């Protein structure tokens, strides 16, 4: 399909998909820091702290 | 720099913006950091009594001798657990008194007895034990004194302000609220409650003040702001939030613990135990709460030990 | 793509203008100009030469003696440490004096310092004020600028000096620091109950606002025609151009009216002016005539009610 | 300690220096005096002397 | 004295009404200001009804004011009165608001884009009293910068990238040393035609202006001087709307739509 | 109407949707495809705050007080879902209605310009304006990760808004994006005020004077500051003044929260805590 | 001397000159007025 | 210490170099004063020495 070539400057097309691969896969990388479950940056042995006798994370709200 | 998203608490209405935000790998970090100690196993009801057994018992007479033994091995846990048995007793004589940690853990045993009976309107059920403050040390790691301030030249009146303190979580705020507000009784509200003037003389740099002691409560606390307050009206109690009400007495427990516990122990502290000023190490907000909405974020270690409620 | 007059992409060097010739007796302009090439990519190559009569010197003095009075009582402050000083620079300040002693001159470290620095750079501000209203004079120029000055200058004073004396306290001023008058900035907020209901605030708020939409409209509006010479604004005013005629037709098919090449700048003049007028009003108003601004806004049904989903018991009522 | 000493006036101009040196005496004049005001062992007007 | 002026009114709220009169009268002064230019308002309302009704709005018009030019140029009055004009376009619908096609060759209607008004037949002048708007040839003490490129002898391309001609001359402002026009070398006829720095893109590495307002054809009828080495305020605005009709008119898809 | 010299200007094209349909004029406005667009946008917008205002946050609380009333963004709880109309919903419908009216107004303007031959500075500013309100309700909401971090619509009870969000991070005033935009916005007003009376002061003179040239706009700042910053460069100056002031308010509320969440004097302890002191 | 008027303008150092001193008295009478021991205006 | 080291005039302008040293020795002293000022043992004017 070279016709998308004859139209598109192979020079900007580049600029322009690279740009874009580059940005959406430091979109997912952050999508997945988001949840916790696929953060991997929190270790590969990570265990989340046990709270016990009462304890709350967050402080009640609504 | 954090990354998003923090966990977020919504405290008021919808729009208002009263939330508390929480970076999930510093509040994990924080929580692993106020973990509580293990309660003992309960002692075995019945057996001799403290009264008729023990010679110079003379706040925890009411126990009996299990219950008090556990008592001693978990003060122990939370006092001085590197020390030992040995910090707070004379070696071969344990009812006596001529060593100045038995003599302040007395009134210690008085203090957290007194707070987790009478001061409910702020420890709730949850109470505090020697563990809260001291969290395995000998001397509790978030303590204040009077603060000067930085030096200055001999000629000098020192502002108690301008000047990056962390007890104003690194504001130029004066430096030291803890002295007039958390030790003595000066009026925290500065706002006037009329719409025109009617003789609130209240000085803008009492406000500062105010100002300054908000800071250290929301630092001690882990919280902003909006936790106790509606920001478009500080002094509003009927827009903020149940909070509010907890630290109003939390204040006065905290004035009733330096002036009534903290104070009368001046003399038979160290010097190792007082400010450049003389007073002795007092007790603040980040003293318990080092860091947290609630101590050891709300755990409840108090009620397995009846040795901790007056009788 | 298409220039777009952000930068000067050739410039081009002739010898340094003197300036336009002052009357007779007037002081000689210090200064050998230079050219300074990326001032020049940006704006005007050339810097100076600068004039600087007896009122311009007199501004200079009375205001070294208050800058130097701040930064001693700031190194003071750090008991002489210069490396404590670098550290604390932004949270160090001249605090005014304390609330006991009034409008009285208290000794030196317990606000006279302060009181002196206050003096000092006021006389400056005053004195420079002067300086600009004898430049525009000597060029044959309206007062515009020092009309707008003083109306700075108004909210200047209403700040340090009107207000304090209204209040009967000087320890209603403001710091001399870089911290320190953003603490004095949130306390007179809070200290007042929420300065955001102050109807003068919400007005010089407007017009800051309004400041940055009409120098983004104008300043946006004079590169987009600065192709037909736009930005050569007296020329457009005096013989009205295509730059001014599409300028104004521009605005006039976007919002449905327009200004002229002269009087979008009378709107310009106003909105900054008026910005410092509101805020020296709603600070003059703010403790004299009205203790909590939050309750005025209730008072007069301009603060909004929420449904009541939290609430504190009030511990003072029992 | 040099005969030559008086050709820094060749290199600098007399009137700048004498404007920084003048300048600079008054300020290191007027900062030593309000160092002294700073403090109490050497403030002439608040030690109470003479009684 | 007092803070209440009733029950319920009070110091706070009488400023902010007298405020709210004030910026009322200022509108009204700023508006006024406004309608100093091109007014009162061309309208079918007044078309209509043969000139009996001014379209003013309101406020309605202030009076006229004098600016006294420098080196007695005349005096010109802002809120004047213009002699009606004629456009070189016809309506594309009858009903009122519909836009106009330019008549012709839309590059030469002086319609739209390309339209321009008829400034005043003199040049403008500098403190002095010289022409400020002048080629390098004549402001001999004027020169280009050392860390900047010499437009002379720069290649002018057009739109699409044909060759246009070379800057035979840089013409500068006097008063505030910029560059305002390249004098252009027309390579189809040898004529010489000023290209506003407002349209030129330059290119540093191959020394080329880029135009793209129009293409390298278009630069034969840019409207030019009757002085070579001066350039008066009448044909400096008529020089840059020609360049301003290529915005539009130089291809058939600069129309539009895009889509 | 149309201004007297207006006739000669207004021409067929440039527009960049909708061809000859829309391109007309409606009294003095130029309406093309976007000012159909976003007249509707704006419509359906303001009926549905109306709407909101009559429903109130309650039938009790219900005002039509124009400063009392608020369209406020759901709860949290709600996250970046849908909320019921009574619940957020509308203050969500109401904020699309406002980006596709504002979209819209900056898509027109830039018809405006292609029609005029003129540069597109103009919408190009306007988009800051945007892009700030897109990260108030769009961008910071959704790295919070609920629509309930949005800004209520309401002329008071978004400063209560404001106000909070300020005390979220114990002294807003520390914030060094926060401190940097406040220093355009002062900078911008007061080269806005100096530019004003530059201009009015040479087209005014004094009393029996002629109009001044550019030399005496170049000397008279010269003559105060030493330095002119020259006709044209003064409006790229206004310009970058007012975009910058945005651009940092924008960083200074996407980072308070998003990227930071502690207090915000808290944030200088990178600089308290150098080993240098 | 005499001949420091040939390289400092008269007419620029008199105005530097008396506004200094008008400063540097300003300055010392708001240090004594500052000077409880010193203020001459109280009881 | 080599013997052409007075070629470096030939480098660096002797009036800025001389603006320089002059200008950085006099904040360089001022610094160091300021800094004793600051330590309780290097006071000279708090250390009540001599009494
Ligand atoms: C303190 C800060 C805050 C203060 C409070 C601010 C509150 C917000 C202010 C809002 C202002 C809105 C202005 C809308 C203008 C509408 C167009 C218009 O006709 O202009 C009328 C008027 C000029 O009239 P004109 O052009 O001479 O009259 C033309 C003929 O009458 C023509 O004759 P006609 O018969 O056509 O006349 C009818 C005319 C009648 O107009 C009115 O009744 C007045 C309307 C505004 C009131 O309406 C029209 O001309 C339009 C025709 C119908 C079309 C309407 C629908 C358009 C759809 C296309 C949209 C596409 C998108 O323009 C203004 O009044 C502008 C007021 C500016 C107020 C500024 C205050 C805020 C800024 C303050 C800070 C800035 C610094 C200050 C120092
Ligand atoms: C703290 C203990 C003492 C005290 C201890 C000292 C000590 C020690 C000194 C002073 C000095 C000074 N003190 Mg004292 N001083 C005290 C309290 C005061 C009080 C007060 C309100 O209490 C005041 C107003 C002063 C004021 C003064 C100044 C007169 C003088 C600083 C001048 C200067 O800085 O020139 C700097 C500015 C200049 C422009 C310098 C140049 C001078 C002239 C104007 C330039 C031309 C010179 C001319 C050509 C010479 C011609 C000679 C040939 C004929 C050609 N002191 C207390 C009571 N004071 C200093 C002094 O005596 O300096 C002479 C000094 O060493
Ligand atoms: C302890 C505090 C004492 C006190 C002790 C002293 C002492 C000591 C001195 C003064 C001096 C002055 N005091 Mg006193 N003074 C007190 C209270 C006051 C009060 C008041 C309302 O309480 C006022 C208004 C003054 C005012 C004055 C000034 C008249 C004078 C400073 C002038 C100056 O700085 O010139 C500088 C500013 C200029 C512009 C200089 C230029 C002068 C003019 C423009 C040029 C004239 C040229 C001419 C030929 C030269 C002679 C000039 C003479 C002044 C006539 N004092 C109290 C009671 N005062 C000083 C003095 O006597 O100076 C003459 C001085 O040494
Ligand atoms: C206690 C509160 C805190 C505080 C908390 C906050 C919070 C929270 C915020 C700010 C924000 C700002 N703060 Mg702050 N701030 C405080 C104190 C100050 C002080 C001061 C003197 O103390 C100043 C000068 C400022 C200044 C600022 C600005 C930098 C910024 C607001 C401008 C802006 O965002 O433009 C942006 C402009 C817009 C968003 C306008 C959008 C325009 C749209 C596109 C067009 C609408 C068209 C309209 C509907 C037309 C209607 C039709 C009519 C007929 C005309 N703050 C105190 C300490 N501040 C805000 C910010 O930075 O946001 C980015 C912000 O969110
Ligand atoms: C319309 C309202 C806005 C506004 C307007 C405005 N400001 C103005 C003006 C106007 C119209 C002026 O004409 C005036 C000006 O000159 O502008 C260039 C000015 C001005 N606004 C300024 C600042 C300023 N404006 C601000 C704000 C605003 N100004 C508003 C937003 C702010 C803010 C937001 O905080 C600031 C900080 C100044 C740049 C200038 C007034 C300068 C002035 O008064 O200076 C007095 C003199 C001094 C302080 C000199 C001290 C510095 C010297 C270098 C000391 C050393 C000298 C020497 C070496 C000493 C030698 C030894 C001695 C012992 C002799
Ligand atoms: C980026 C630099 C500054 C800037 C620039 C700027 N603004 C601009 C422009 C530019 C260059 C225009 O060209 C454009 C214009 O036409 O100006 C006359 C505009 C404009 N800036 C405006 C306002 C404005 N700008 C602001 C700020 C700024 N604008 C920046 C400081 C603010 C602030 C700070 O509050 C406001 C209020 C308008 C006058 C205009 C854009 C008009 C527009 O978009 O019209 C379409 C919308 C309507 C006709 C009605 C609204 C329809 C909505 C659906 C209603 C709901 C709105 C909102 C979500 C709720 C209500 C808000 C509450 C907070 C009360
Ligand atoms: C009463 C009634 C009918 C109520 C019904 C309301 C209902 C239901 C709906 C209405 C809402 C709807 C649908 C709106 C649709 C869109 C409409 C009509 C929008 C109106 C346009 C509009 C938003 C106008 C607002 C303008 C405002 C308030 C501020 C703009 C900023 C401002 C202060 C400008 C004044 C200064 C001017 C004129 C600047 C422009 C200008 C600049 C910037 C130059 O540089 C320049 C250089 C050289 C020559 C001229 C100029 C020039 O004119
Ligand atoms: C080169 O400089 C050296 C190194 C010599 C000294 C350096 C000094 C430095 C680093 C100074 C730094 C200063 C800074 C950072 C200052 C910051 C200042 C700020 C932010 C100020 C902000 C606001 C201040 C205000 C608004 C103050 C207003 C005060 C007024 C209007 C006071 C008026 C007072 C009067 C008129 C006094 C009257 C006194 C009466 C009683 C008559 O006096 C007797
Ligand atoms: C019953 C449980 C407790 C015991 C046994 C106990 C024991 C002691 C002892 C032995 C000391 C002296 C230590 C030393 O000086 O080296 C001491 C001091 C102190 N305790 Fe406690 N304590 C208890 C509970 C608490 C609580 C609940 C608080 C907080 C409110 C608290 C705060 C302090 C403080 C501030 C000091 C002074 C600092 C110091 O001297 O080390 N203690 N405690
Ligand atoms: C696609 C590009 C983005 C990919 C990643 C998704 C978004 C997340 C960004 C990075 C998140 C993160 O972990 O950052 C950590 C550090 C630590 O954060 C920072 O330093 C960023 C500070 C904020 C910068 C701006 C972010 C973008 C928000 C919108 C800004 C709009 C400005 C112009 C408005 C007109
Ligand atoms: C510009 C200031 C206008 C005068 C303001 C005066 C207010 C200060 C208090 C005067 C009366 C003091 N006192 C105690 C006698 O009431
Ligand atoms: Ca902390
Ligand atoms: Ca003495
Ligand atoms: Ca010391
Ligand atoms: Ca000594
Ligand atoms: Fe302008
Ligand atoms: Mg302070």
């Amino acid at each position: 399909l070279y016709k998308i070539w004859l139209a598109f400057d192979p020079r900007m097309a580049l600029i322009g998909l690279g740009a874009f691969l580059f940005a959406l896969a430091l979109f997912i990388h952050y999508m997945l820091l988001r949840s916790p479950e696929f953060d991997w940056l929190l270790g590969p042995d990570y265990a989340p702290v046990t709270l016990s006798a009462g304890m709350s994370a967050l402080p009640a709200g609504r | 720099c954090e990354r998003p998203p923090p966990e977020v608490v919504q405290k008021g209405y919808r729009g208002v913006a009263m939330e508390q935000n929480y970076n999930p790998r510093l509040l994990e970090a924080s929580i692993k950091a106020n973990l509580p100690v293990e309660s003992l196993p309960a002692a075995a009801p019945g057996g001799p009594s403290v009264s008729d057994v023990y010679e110079n018992v003379q706040v925890l007479k009411d126990l009996s001798v299990a219950e008090f033994t556990r008592t001693m091995v978990a003060v122990t846990t939370w006092v001085a657990p590197k020390e030992g048995c040995n910090y707070c007793h004379v070696p071969g004589n344990w009812a006596s008194d001529d060593i100045y940690t038995k003599v302040v853990s007395r009134r210690m045993f008085e203090l957290v007895r007194a707070t987790n009976s009478n001061w409910k309107d702020h420890v709730a059920e949850t109470g505090v034990t020697c563990y809260t403050c001291h969290r395995g040390n000998p001397v509790p790691k978030y303590v204040w004194v009077t603060d000067p301030g930085p030096n200055q030249p001999s000629g000098v009146t020192p502002t108690g302000q301008n000047y990056a303190s962390s007890t104003v979580a690194y504001s130029a705020l004066p430096l030291d609220p803890y002295t007039p507000f958390l030790d003595q009784s000066n009026e925290i509200r500065v706002i006037g409650q009329t719409a025109l003037p009617a003789g609130n003389t209240t000085s803008l740099k009492q406000a500062e003040w105010t100002y300054g002691l908000m800071m250290q409560i929301s630092d001690s606390l882990g919280v902003n702001c909006t936790f106790c307050h509606n920001s478009r009206s500080f002094y509003d109690w009927k827009q903020s939030t149940p909070q509010r009400t907890t630290a109003w007495y939390a204040i006065r427990h905290v004035r009733d613990i330096n002036q009534n516990y903290i104070w009368p122990l001046n003399d038979a502290l160290p010097a190792s135990r007082k400010g450049p000023y003389g007073d002795p190490f007092k007790v603040g907000c980040m003293t318990c709460h080092q860091g947290a909405y609630k101590p050891l974020y709300g755990a409840q270690m108090a009620k397995d030990y009846p040795a901790l409620y007056e009788s | 793509p298409e220039y777009q007059n952000i930068f000067t992409t050739v410039q081009v060097r002739a010898p340094a203008y003197p300036g336009v010739p002052l009357p007779k007796g007037s002081l000689p302009r210090i200064g050998k100009p230079i050219f300074s090439y990326w001032a020049g990519k940006i704006g005007d190559a050339q810097i100076g030469p600068i004039y600087l009569g007896f009122t311009g010197t007199l501004s200079i003095i009375f205001g070294f003696m208050a800058i130097f009075i701040i930064g001693f009582n700031m190194l003071a402050s750090v008991d002489w440490n210069i490396i404590q000083f670098v550290k604390h620079f932004f949270w160090l300040g001249l605090e005014p004096p304390a609330p006991q002693y009034g409008l009285t001159i208290p000794p030196l470290s317990e606000g006279g310092w302060w009181l002196m620095a206050g003096f000092f750079l006021t006389m400056s501000i005053l004195l420079w004020w002067v300086r600009t209203y004898k430049r525009a004079e000597a060029l044959g120029m309206s007062q515009h600028l020092s009309w707008a000055f003083a109306a700075a200058i108004f909210f200047y004073l209403s700040l340090g000096f009107i207000r304090p004396v209204m209040m009967g306290s000087w320890a209603e001023a403001v710091p001399f620091g870089i911290f320190p008058h953003l603490d004095w900035t949130a306390a007179f907020s809070i200290r007042y109950g929420n300065l955001y209901y102050n109807p003068f605030h919400m007005l010089s708020i407007a017009f800051l606002y309004g400041s940055a939409l009409l120098f983004a409209m104008h300043g946006a509006t004079i590169l987009a025609v600065s192709r037909f010479g736009g930005d050569r604004e007296i020329d457009q005013i005096t013989d009205r151009g295509t730059a001014a005629e599409r300028a104004a037709i521009f605005w006039r098919w976007t919002m449905g009216f327009n200004a002229s090449m002269e009087s979008i700048h009378r709107w310009a003049w106003w909105c900054a002016v008026l910005t410092v007028i509101t805020a020296g009003i709603g600070i003059l108003l703010t403790g004299t005539v009205v203790e909590n601004w939050y309750l005025w806004a209730i008072k007069h049904g301009v603060a909004p009610a929420y449904p009541e989903v939290v609430t504190a018991v009030d511990p003072y009522a029992t | 300690m040099s005969p030559d000493l008086w050709k820094i006036w060749l290199l600098v101009d007399p009137r700048r220096i004498l404007i920084a040196v003048f300048a600079f005496l008054t300020v290191l004049g007027l900062a030593i005096h309000m160092i002294l005001l700073s403090t109490a062992e050497f403030n002439w007007l608040e030690d109470g002397v003479p009684a | 004295m007092s803070a209440a002026i009733t029950e319920y009114m009070d110091v706070a709220q009488l400023t902010i009404w007298a405020f709210w009169f004030f910026f009322a009268g200022l509108i009204i002064y700023l508006r006024r200001e406004d309608k100093r230019e091109g007014y009162p308002l061309d309208s079918d309302r007044t078309e209509r009804s043969g000139g009996r009704v001014k379209v003013v709005g309101f406020p309605d018009l202030a009076e006229p004011k004098t600016f006294v030019l420098p080196h007695n140029a005349g005096t010109v009055m802002a809120p004047r009165v213009e002699a009606p004009t004629s456009i070189n376009a016809t309506p594309v619908a009858p009903f009122p608001g519909a836009p106009f096609e330019p008549n012709g060759d839309p590059m030469l209607s002086g319609f739209g884009p390309s339209a321009s008004p008829d400034r005043a037949k003199h040049c403008d002048l500098t403190f002095e009293g010289l022409p400020k708007i002048v080629p390098l040839r004549v402001a001999t003490d004027f020169s280009i910068a050392e860390r900047d490129p010499d437009p002379r002898g720069m290649t002018v391309v057009g739109l699409d990238g044909e060759v246009a001609g070379t800057v035979s001359d840089v013409w500068v402002d006097r008063s505030e040393p910029q560059i305002r026009y390249l004098e252009v070398k027309v390579a189809a006829g040898g004529k010489n035609v000023l290209l506003p720095i407002g349209f030129s893109r330059f290119d540093k590495k191959a020394r080329k202006v880029k135009v793209a307002a129009i293409k390298a054809a278009h630069f034969a009828n840019v409207p030019t001087l009757a002085k070579p080495d001066q350039i008066t305020l009448y044909e400096e605005d008529k020089v840059c709307a020609y360049y301003a009709g290529g915005k539009l008119y130089a291809t058939a898809e600069r129309a539009g739509p895009l889509l | 109407a149309m201004l007297s010299f207006e006739r000669k200007y207004r021409v067929r094209g440039g527009t960049l949707i909708g061809g000859d349909l829309f391109d007309f004029w409606v009294g003095p406005f130029y309406v093309g495809f976007f000012g159909v667009a976003g007249f509707f946008f704006a419509l359906l917008g303001v009926l549905l705050i109306v709407w909101g205002a009559t429903i109130g946050p309650n039938a009790e609380l219900q005002t039509y007080n124009i400063w009392q009333i608020s369209i406020a963004p759901p709860d949290l709880s709600y996250g970046l879902g849908m909320a019921p109309m009574t619940e957020g919903g509308l203050w969500q419908i109401i904020t699309i209605c406002a980006i596709g009216a504002f979209v819209s107004w900056a898509l027109r303007e830039v018809e405006i310009c292609r029609k005029l031959g003129i540069g597109f500075h103009i919408p190009f500013a306007f988009a800051f304006a945007i892009g700030a309100y897109l990260v108030l309700v769009v961008v910071r909401p959704i790295l919070m990760g609920a629509w309930g971090h949005g800004f209520p619509y309401g002329i008071l009870s978004h400063l209560d808004w404001v106000s909070n969000v300020g005390y979220q991070f114990l002294h807003f005033h520390y914030n060094p994006a926060h401190m940097l935009a406040i220093t355009f916005f002062f900078t911008n007003c007061l080269a806005l005020s100096m530019h004003g009376s530059l201009i009015l002061s040479v087209t005014n003179p004094q009393k029996g004077e002629e109009v001044k040239t550019s030399e005496h706009e170049n000397t008279f700042f010269r003559d105060i500051v030493g330095y002119s910053i020259g006709a044209l460069a003064i409006h790229r100056l206004g310009l970058f003044l007012a975009l910058s002031a945005v651009f940092w308010s924008a960083v200074c509320i996407v980072i308070s929260g998003p990227f930071w969440t502690r207090g915000w004097p808290e944030w200088w302890n990178w600089w308290l805590e150098l080993p240098l002191w | 001397m005499h001949k420091i008027w040939q390289i400092f303008d008269p007419r620029r150092t008199l105005v530097a000159l008396f506004g200094f001193l008008f400063v540097l008295g300003l300055l010392i009478h708001f240090i004594l007025l500052s000077s409880p021991a010193f203020n001459w205006l109280s009881g």
